[PDB]
RNA sequence: GUUACGGCGGUCCAUAGCGGCAGGGAAACGCCCGGUCCCAUCCCGAACCCGGAAGCUAAGCCUGCCAGCGCCGAUGAUACUACCCAUCCGGGUGGAAAAGUAGGACACCGCCGAACA
RNA sequence: GUGUAAGUGCACAAGGGAGCUUGACUGCGAGACGGACAUGUCGAGCAGGGACGAAAGUCGGGACUAGUGAUCCGGCACCUCU
């Protein structure tokens, strides 16, 4: 692995909006990644007639 | 220690993969091997700086410097000349691959705006799987205000699968958000 | 003009001669190259005149 | 007329024939390509001409697919 | 049915390919062998070729009970075999010979069984 | 001496290749596990290199069978041709194709080493 | 595809890439090709001192064949000549 070539890496709580603590890995510093939506609360993963019928009836 | 998304196919998607297709001897299960990101830049004929920008935005988001393709063609609708920067390319393999893959799946797709799912159908024979995103704001690893211009993507997932429905069988397995047809 | 005949002599005295050609536009600085020196019996560097 | 140019006869082609004895050096054939690749005993030149390397008798043969040129060191009596 | 090849034929045949161009600055004598090597995951093989006869005046390899049962790293059975396919050399009587690297990186264990034939009286 | 074994070579380098079907892992041959050490990527331990053997013959490898595709290929005759006759036409003596056909062909030989005797 | 016409070659690569480098050397040269002559061309090998390579080895410019001008006269550098 050569030093010098790659960014740095740093172990990150990833947080979303269910309040999940993901202790892995990664390279932003900010110590605790904060994210508003991942794949635990995405809701991917979690006629004219009828007009006239509202109008009048 | 063991990237999630590794362990999770080492244990509970070999089995279903096994169970669904009955592959006569171990070492027929279909696995991933390798995911490459392509980002063509074409404009960069003129300016060498857009190279640049996408070297910046490649070694962000996958973590590894990127690797700069020359044209190995010369062309005069594209006024292409050889040997100049076109475009960047990462492979990735084992670990920063798995890693990468969790990244994208669980945080990149669905910040994607209006994103209704991935076609089934980009498979090509041996179920290698290959889209292509429009921009980079996705990925939280860049900054918005760091980035001044969209650059999208042509990630490609080799996978050891022989047909197409065993490639999107081990995807939609890994985690892939596709649509139904 | 370009690719003139240029002469480089050795480096330790004799004034020993190689000559041969160079882009003057490519190669605008003097050459240095290292050579069998006859006299010396040894490989010194040859500066361009 | 437009034409009228033409270089030189060049005198190419085989010099020693097969059974022919040489002496080390000789010229063999005087070739553009390698229409016929150096044997054993037999060396090329810068202008891929063919020489023998020791003194015997010409022989032509084939080496997988390619005409070759050999030399083959004749009895001494 | 694999789409493809599998990475067993492209080392396979890569491996075969440029042990062949390198086959053609090397040939081996009656008094100056070749010394081709072959070098798998779990061993180490050699061999004197007189390419002129195509026969084998002398071979050596990591098969053998004798230098199985040192305990040393692949590097050090590399050298054990070295050693025995030198004194083999010697009591047949080629001194000087020509290391044919069999296509492999001249690193490593071939490295190692080279220089310890070399140190054992092979002039190459 | 033998074995569905591994290497190193050959042959006017396919009669050998390619494709299909059926098999196998004793030692070997591999795939395989990992990047701590030598070493490596114009990025990537993918490859090279190193360290090991949990699993596997699914591939490679090799074994047997298919003329299927490619490949090799006569004899005869003919084209053509040297010489000689012949006023032209043509003929005699000698040499003799290519294409095609009968057919051949799913390689053969050599030297070491494994396991067995 | 091989810098460049065409041809003969080159996939074993002579085609693409990378590291080091200056043999795009000095004294020579068995033997030859081609030739009216003058020109021209190939060349193993020896010595010196080097480059690359673990090593064997290869290197006296470029895949090859064009990119050129005799003699006279004069210029420049060196020589243990006069």
């Amino acid at each position: 692995m050569k030093t010098g070539i790659h960014p740095e890496y740093v172990d990150t709580t990833v947080q979303c909006g269910c309040g999940h603590s993901f202790t892995t890995r990664s390279t932003k510093q900010s110590g605790t990644i904060v994210v508003e939506v991942c794949s635990q609360c995405h809701p991917f993963y979690t006629g004219r007639v009828a007009r006239f019928e509202k109008r009048y009836g | 220690a063991l990237p999630r998304l590794k362990q999770r196919y080492r244990e509970e998607i070999r089995e279903a993969l096994q169970q669904e297709f009955n592959y006569a001897n171990v070492m027929q299960i279909p696995g991933v091997v390798k995911v490459v990101v392509n980002m063509g830049v074409g404009d960069a004929a003129r300016d060498a700086k857009l190279i640049n920008g996408a070297i910046n935005d490649l070694a962000l988001i996958t973590g590894q410097k990127p690797e700069v393709r020359r044209a190995r063609k010369s062309i005069a609708q594209f006024k292409l000349r050889e040997g100049m920067p076109i475009g960047a390319r990462v492979t990735l393999r084992g670990d920063r691959m798995w890693e990468f893959l969790d990244r994208l799946i669980s945080i990149a797709l669905p910040r994607i705006r209006d994103f209704r799912g991935l076609s089934p159908k980009q498979f090509d024979g041996t179920g290698n799987y290959t889209f292509g995103l429009n921009e980079q704001s996705m990925f939280h690893e860049i900054d918005v205000d760091s980035i001044d211009r969209p650059r999208g993507m042509d990630i490609t997932v080799v996978t050891t699968a022989t047909n197409d429905a065993e490639g999107r069988a081990l995807l939609r397995a890994l985690g892939f958000p596709f649509k139904e047809n | 003009d370009v690719r003139p005949k240029i002469t480089l002599a050795c480096e330790v005295c004799k004034h020993r001669n190689y000559i041969t050609k160079k882009n003057r536009r490519n190669d605008p600085d003097r050459l240095e190259i290292k050579k069998f020196c006859p006299n010396c019996g040894t490989h010194q560097p040859h500066k361009e005149s | 007329s437009r034409n009228g140019r033409d270089s030189a006869a060049q005198r190419l082609g085989v010099k020693r024939f097969g059974g022919q004895v040489v002496k080390a050096g000789e010229i063999l054939v005087r070739q553009r390509g390698t229409h016929f690749h150096p044997g054993v005993n037999v060396g090329r030149g810068g202008d891929d001409t063919l020489f023998a390397l020791a003194p015997g008798a010409v022989e032509f043969g084939a080496k997988r697919g390619r005409k070759t040129v050999n030399i083959v060191p004749v009895a001494r009596p | 049915k694999p789409v493809g090849q599998n990475i067993s034929e492209v080392r396979r045949n890569a491996r075969l390919r440029r042990h062949a161009r390198l086959r053609k600055k090397v040939a081996g004598t009656a008094e100056v062998p070749r010394l081709v090597v072959n070098r798998s995951a779990r061993h180490i093989h050699v061999q004197l070729v007189n390419d002129l006869n195509g026969t084998t005046l002398a071979a050596a390899s990591s098969i053998e009970a004798d230098v199985r049962a040192i305990d040393g790293d692949k590097k050090a059975h590399s050298v054990r075999v070295g050693q025995l396919i030198a004194e083999r050399a010697k009591a047949a009587g080629v001194e000087t010979v020509v290391f044919d690297r069999g296509g492999y990186t001249y690193g490593g264990r071939i490295a190692a069984l080279a220089d310890a034939a070399r140190e054992a009286g092979l002039k190459f």
